Formats: structure tokens, C-alpha cells, sequence
RNA sequence: GAGUACGGUAGAGGGUGGUGGAAUUUCCUGUGUAGCGGUGAAAUGCGUAGAUAUAGGAAGGAACACCAGUGGCGAAGGCGACCACCUGGACUGAUACUGACACUGAGGUGCGAAAGCGUGGGGAGCAAACAGGAUUAGAUACCCUGGUAGUCCACGCCGUAAACGAUGUCGACUAGCCGUUGGGAUCGAUCUUAGUGGCGCAGCUAACGCGAUAAGUCGACCGCCUGGGGAGUACGGCCGCAAGGUUAAAACUCAAAUGAAUUGACGGGGGCCCGCACAAGCGGUGGAGCAUGUGGUUUAAUUCGAAGCAACGCGAAGA
């Protein structure tokens, strides 16, 4: 999450590649993440839930 | 409403000056079915602007109406605990129709001895703006930028 | 009455779910000016706007061009509103910008937060 | 069958020490000036005694981002930073060895999340109790601002959980298909082994569903149930420092309580669609006077009927 402005390109290149950066890294998960506390019951209840949807979209896929 | 089946009614039978914002504006002026009231009304205030000064009323009454449109409305949404009044740019047609209930209606409470005369008052009045429809107008642009925080 | 000039400075941009700060200092973390939302006269529901940030950023930008400051690096820190208009209204005052950077702080254990709210 | 000796693998299995990096909070200092914080909106609270923000330094405690996965290990409870030391089990291959040495298990013994208790340390964050601010008819709550025991460590006690796969342990058989974890072979493919997941034929089930990780077909042994309340309660016994745990009834009362599924209705559940339903407009009612119907009251009688929308200029198109 750190850009250069290199070689006078607008700045409309330079900001979206910036929110580009921002978005790969998962900045804003990062801190959705730990702005209350979850119990470690509930994360293995959204661990769980993950899972299965993903097997079953991977399943259903073929 | 939902359908979107109503298109618009075209009527356009200006008597003796030949526009259309003149018909409309004696519609706006019309009660109770009496056009020809309201076509003396206006007339009568047409010919007192043009007797009162050197300027013709046809361009007086146009150029107080382009004193009048206002440029933004204010329209308000709930969000569940405050209603937000956002801002929104009036459509090139609503203008000349609020305009033109904005001038009739507070033509009916200037005050002054009939009708004919109160729309003369206010047409000389809004041609230079300083009545109280030009009022109205500026608070509503002041209360819609005031709300600029949410315009989207 | 005193003066002073510096240019290349560093503009730390702090947002918030409630509120943003602006501040331009120069390349030691020396403040010039400041500004923020609450001082641009919101003050409420329209204080947690990206229209405030603008505000805000152009108004400390205004401030902070008595010393000149021809060019500037950006720092941005917050996950609130704001995160980017502030940034576009930086060039807008006429600086320019050398680099931008994120540097919100990510414990990695930590302390831990607060309940969750039973809205 | 069950065990032993020999190479080799995988692992948040356990215990004792040491060390990292990110972040929070407090303290000191420089820049700088009027807001910060919070909310559905606010307020309490923090700031011109200089806050928030930004930069440099220090102390201290706790939890280990990414890897991270229907992944792994453990009898279960459970175990996520890195390194060293001590240590248990599992999986895997060949050869040799002992020769039924096995399974289960009433009593009994031991391990057992969190909260809790005793003695002694520690104190960043969070947070029962508690205080203040809102909301409300009230609000001993949800929301906001703070905050103590506790959460952490050493030793000891407590012995309970929706301690769940709501499925006791051990052994043998019964079509297949697609993943994944730790190994072997044969020529990316095939075979096979111990775990971990999704489907599915038989078969089973009240149904839902299970289906080689059976709830199928069979053996060995143990625990437990006999309508709902009273009640896992009372009394006694044994444990505990205490909270309490464990074993465990009776009178009385009811004629049901219950599981799975079907049709409808409903929801401050979801997805589409419509209607003067909203939104954009015009004219009214509610105030005055009168007309008229109704309620109530009065009267010898004020004749019956119509009563949310769907009664009241209604039966009555004529007291
Ligand atoms: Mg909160
Ligand atoms: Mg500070
Ligand atoms: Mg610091
Ligand atoms: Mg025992
Ligand atoms: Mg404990
Ligand atoms: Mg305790
Ligand atoms: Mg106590
Ligand atoms: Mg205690
Ligand atoms: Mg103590
Ligand atoms: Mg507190
Ligand atoms: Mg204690
Ligand atoms: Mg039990
Ligand atoms: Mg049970
Ligand atoms: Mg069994
Ligand atoms: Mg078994
Ligand atoms: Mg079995
Ligand atoms: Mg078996
Ligand atoms: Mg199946
Ligand atoms: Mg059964
Ligand atoms: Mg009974
Ligand atoms: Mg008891
Ligand atoms: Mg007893
Ligand atoms: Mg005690
Ligand atoms: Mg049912
Ligand atoms: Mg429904
Ligand atoms: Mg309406
Ligand atoms: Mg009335
Ligand atoms: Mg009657
Ligand atoms: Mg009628």
C-alpha cells in the first residue's frame, strides 16, 4: 500500500493504482476485522460456514 | 406512477400576444374554470407594466420569470432516526412551472386593491428581484447548498 | 508576526468512521497547519463525509501555502470516508505530490477489542 | 489375534527456560491551535492550566497478522511467534522373535473448558458489580462515557458444560463416484495402507435421514429408560473451606406431555408485481350559521331496525 507518482502521469493513474495497491493488500479487512472482539466460537461458526460454501461451489462448478 | 403511460397534453392558443408561457401563465392564474377572468386579469397587468414605464411587458414578464427559476430543490429521504434533505437540480421544465405558481401565489397576497394590479406590482418587482418570491428563491438555494454534505 | 518557509513537506491524512484530520507538517514532523471536519462546520451525520474531508484538506492547504511548500508526500491512516477526497483535494490546491503511502497501524496480536454491539 | 527387536517420516501432543516484531496504554520533550470523542441523533467525558493530530525517547503487560486448509496432533478436555533442553504416542518397510500372552469391565483409581475459591506476585487491553449520560409511560436493560474483582503467573482446591457426532468400547462382512492428509510399491497413470470430507445402490427408519467414519447384517461385555409435573427436589450418607457436587424419594395433581412431517395463516424474513398507496399538484372537512341522520337526556309516547372499514341525507322515491 505505497505508490510513486513516475514520469508526470495524470494524477487519476496514480490514485486508482494507489486504491488497486490499498485493495491487494486487504487494508480495510484488516481493520474491519478487529474493531470488536469475536469469540472463538464464532469464528469457527464462520470458519465452518466458509468451507462449506466453498466446497459447494467448487462441487457445483462441474 | 408505476405504469408510466400518461404522456403529456399539448394545448397552445395564445388570443393576441402569440406564446406559449403566456397561455400557461393564464392557466396557472385560472380558478374555477374562467379563462377569460384570467386572460382579462393578465391583460390588464400587461397594460399597467406598460403604461407604468418605457419598457414592453412581454419581456419584462420573461426576463422576471428568469429572476425566479430556481437552480435546485430540496427533497427529503429518512434513514430511520433523521430525515436528510438532500439537493437536486430541478429539471429544465419544473423551473418555469414553479416559477410560475411561486409568482401567482404570492401575486394573490401582495396586498394592493385587485388582482390585475398585484400581478403588475409583482412583475415590476421580480423584473429588478427584489420581492418576496425572489426571497423564497434565495432560501431555497441557501437551504439546498446548505445541504451539500449529501447531493451524491 | 514571525515567519518562515519550507518546501517537500509530508501531509498526514487521518480517517475515521466519526471524523477526519488533516495535517501538513514538514519532513521532521513539524506541524504548520492543521484542519479538520468539525472545524469546517458540519458537525454531526455530515461531519462523517467525504465532501467534509475535501473541505477540510483544501482548507489546511490554504493554510499551509504562507510557507510555500511547493511539493508534498501523502500519508494516509483510517478506514473512514474521506480516505481519498482529501488526497484529490491536495492537488487541487496546487501542490505536487510525490508519493502516497497507507500506513494505518495493523497490530498482530494486540490487545483485544471491544464487545460487539447488540444493535 | 496380541506384543518385541531394527531403519524412516509427519505433527498448534506435553513440560522447563530464553528471545523477537506489530499494535495499544501511560510518562517525558519538540511543532502547533481550537476543537476532540461519541451516536440513529445527542449528551456525559476530554481540551486554550494548550487537548486531538505529528515527531523523538522510555517503561510495562497480554496476545501471537500473513502462512491457515472439510489441514494436523491428542483418550477426552484441548493444543497456533521463534530457538534450545527433557519427554509420550501414531504412521511406514523388510526380516527375525514370543506363542492366545486377548476383549469388556460393577466397585476403584486418574485426567477433565469456563466461571469460582485460598496464599503470594503482576496491572497494558477488556470488563460482571458500580457511577454518570441518553431512550422510555417506566428502563434496576439494549446504546454512550468511565470503571473494580476477574482475565495473566506459581502452588493447592473445585469436578461441573448443548463436556454433542445429542450416536459406549472391541472384532468380522456388504455396489460404486469425487476430493484431501502422512507414507509405501508398479509403469504423469495404476494398486495399496492409516486418517479426514461430500454424494450414492442395496438394506434400515415413524419420518427426517444413515449408508465401509452405518443408524445395514452379526458376535462379546458394560451403562441406561419405563406418561407429564412435584423433581434431579426433600431427608439421610460420602466428598468440599465455601459455592456446592454425588447417591436419591413420597404425598399430591393432570389426561395428556412428546417426535417427524403436511395444508393454511402470520413475521418489526427474502425476491418480483400492482392500486390517488405514497411522492408532484387542485379543491375541501375539522372553526361560524342553517339543513339532516345518530348517540345521550327528557317525556304519556318520543314506534321498530341498521353499529369499524362493510351504520349515521341508511329501510323512508316525501311523518
Ligand atoms: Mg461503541
Ligand atoms: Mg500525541
Ligand atoms: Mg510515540
Ligand atoms: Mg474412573
Ligand atoms: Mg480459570
Ligand atoms: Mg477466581
Ligand atoms: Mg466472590
Ligand atoms: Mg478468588
Ligand atoms: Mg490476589
Ligand atoms: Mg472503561
Ligand atoms: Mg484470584
Ligand atoms: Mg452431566
Ligand atoms: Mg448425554
Ligand atoms: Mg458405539
Ligand atoms: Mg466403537
Ligand atoms: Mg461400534
Ligand atoms: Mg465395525
Ligand atoms: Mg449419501
Ligand atoms: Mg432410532
Ligand atoms: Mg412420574
Ligand atoms: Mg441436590
Ligand atoms: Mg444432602
Ligand atoms: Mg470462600
Ligand atoms: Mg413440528
Ligand atoms: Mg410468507
Ligand atoms: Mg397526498
Ligand atoms: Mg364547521
Ligand atoms: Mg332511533
Ligand atoms: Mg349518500
Amino acid at each position: 500500500p505505497a505508490v510513486k507518482v513516475k514520469e508526470n502521469e495524470p494524477f487519476d493513474v496514480a490514485l486508482r493504482r494507489f486504491k488497486r495497491s490499498c485493495e491487494k493488500a486487504g487494508v480495510l479487512a484488516e481493520v474491519r476485522s478487529r474493531e470488536f472482539y469475536e469469540k472463538p466460537t464464532a469464528e469457527r461458526k464462520r470458519k465452518a460456514a466458509a468451507a462449506v460454501k466453498r466446497h459447494a461451489k467448487k462441487v457445483q462448478r462441474e | 406512477p408505476r405504469r408510466r403511460v400518461a404522456a403529456k397534453r399539448e394545448v397552445l392558443a395564445d388570443p393576441k400576444y402569440g406564446s406559449q408561457i403566456l397561455a400557461k401563465f393564464m392557466n396557472h392564474v385560472m380558478e374555477s374554470g374562467k379563462k377569460a377572468v384570467a386572460e382579462r386579469i393578465v391583460y390588464g397587468a400587461l397594460d399597467k407594466v406598460k403604461e407604468r414605464g418605457k419598457a414592453d411587458p412581454l419581456e419584462t414578464f420573461e426576463k422576471a420569470l428568469d429572476a425566479i427559476a430556481p437552480l435546485v430543490e430540496v427533497k427529503s429521504r429518512r434513514v430511520g432516526g433523521a430525515t436528510y434533505q438532500v439537493p437536486v437540480e430541478v429539471r429544465p421544465s419544473r423551473r418555469n412551472a414553479l416559477a410560475m405558481r411561486w409568482l401567482v401565489d404570492f401575486a394573490r397576497k401582495r396586498g394592493e386593491k385587485s388582482m390585475a394590479l398585484r400581478l403588475a406590482g409583482e412583475l415590476l418587482d421580480a423584473a429588478e428581484g427584489k420581492g418576496a418570491a425572489v426571497k423564497k428563491r434565495e432560501d431555497v438555494h441557501r437551504m439546498a447548498e446548505a445541504n451539500k454534505a449529501f447531493s451524491h | 508576526k514571525v515567519k518562515k518557509t519550507v518546501v517537500d513537506g509530508i501531509a498526514h491524512i487521518h480517517a475515521s468512521f466519526n471524523n477526519t484530520i488533516v495535517t501538513i507538517t514538514d519532513r521532521q514532523g513539524n506541524a504548520l497547519s492543521w484542519a479538520t471536519s468539525g472545524g469546517s462546520g458540519f458537525r454531526g451525520s455530515r461531519k462523517s463525509t467525504p465532501f467534509a474531508a475535501q473541505v477540510a484538506a483544501e482548507r489546511a492547504g490554504q493554510a499551509a501555502l504562507e510557507y510555500g511548500l511547493k511539493n508534498l508526500d501523502v500519508n494516509v491512516k483510517g478506514p473512514g470516508p474521506g480516505r481519498e477526497s482529501a488526497v484529490r483535494a491536495l492537488n487541487a490546491c496546487g501542490y505536487k505530490i510525490a508519493s502516497i503511502t497507507d500506513v494505518t497501524p495493523i497490530p498482530h496480536n494486540g490487545c483485544r477489542p471491544p464487545k460487539k454491539r447488540r444493535v
